[PDB]
């Protein structure tokens, strides 16, 4: 966590820093996006 | 529904008070399972007990 690499996601290929949430997602969402389709927050299957 | 093979399963489960007539509100639906069948399908039956 916290560091600026590269990422390879299910369906995000981007670069950018993982940083913590207060969110609370659906039980069946993987991943969340921003308005203008912008993938923003990826859940982890491991760690909930 | 079934769109390019890939089937959906979409549940919800409330409680509700009902006599006869569907409940005349408003919810949501949240995938369960998913089943790439890879067929068509053009009919379907409901069974009962």
């Amino acid at each position: 966590k916290n560091k600026c690499v590269n990422f390879n996601f299910n369906g995000l290929t981007g670069t950018g820093v993982l940083t913590e949430s207060n969110k609370k997602f659906l039980p069946f969402q993987q991943f969340g996006r921003d308005i203008a389709d912008t993938t923003d927050a990826v859940r982890d299957p491991q760690t909930l | 529904k079934n769109i390019d093979g890939y089937f959906k399963i979409y549940s919800k489960h409330t409680p509700i008070n009902l006599v006869r007539d569907l409940p005349q509100g408003f919810s949501a639906l949240e995938p369960l399972v998913d089943l790439p069948i890879g067929i068509n399908i053009t009919r379907f039956q409901t069974l009962l007990a």
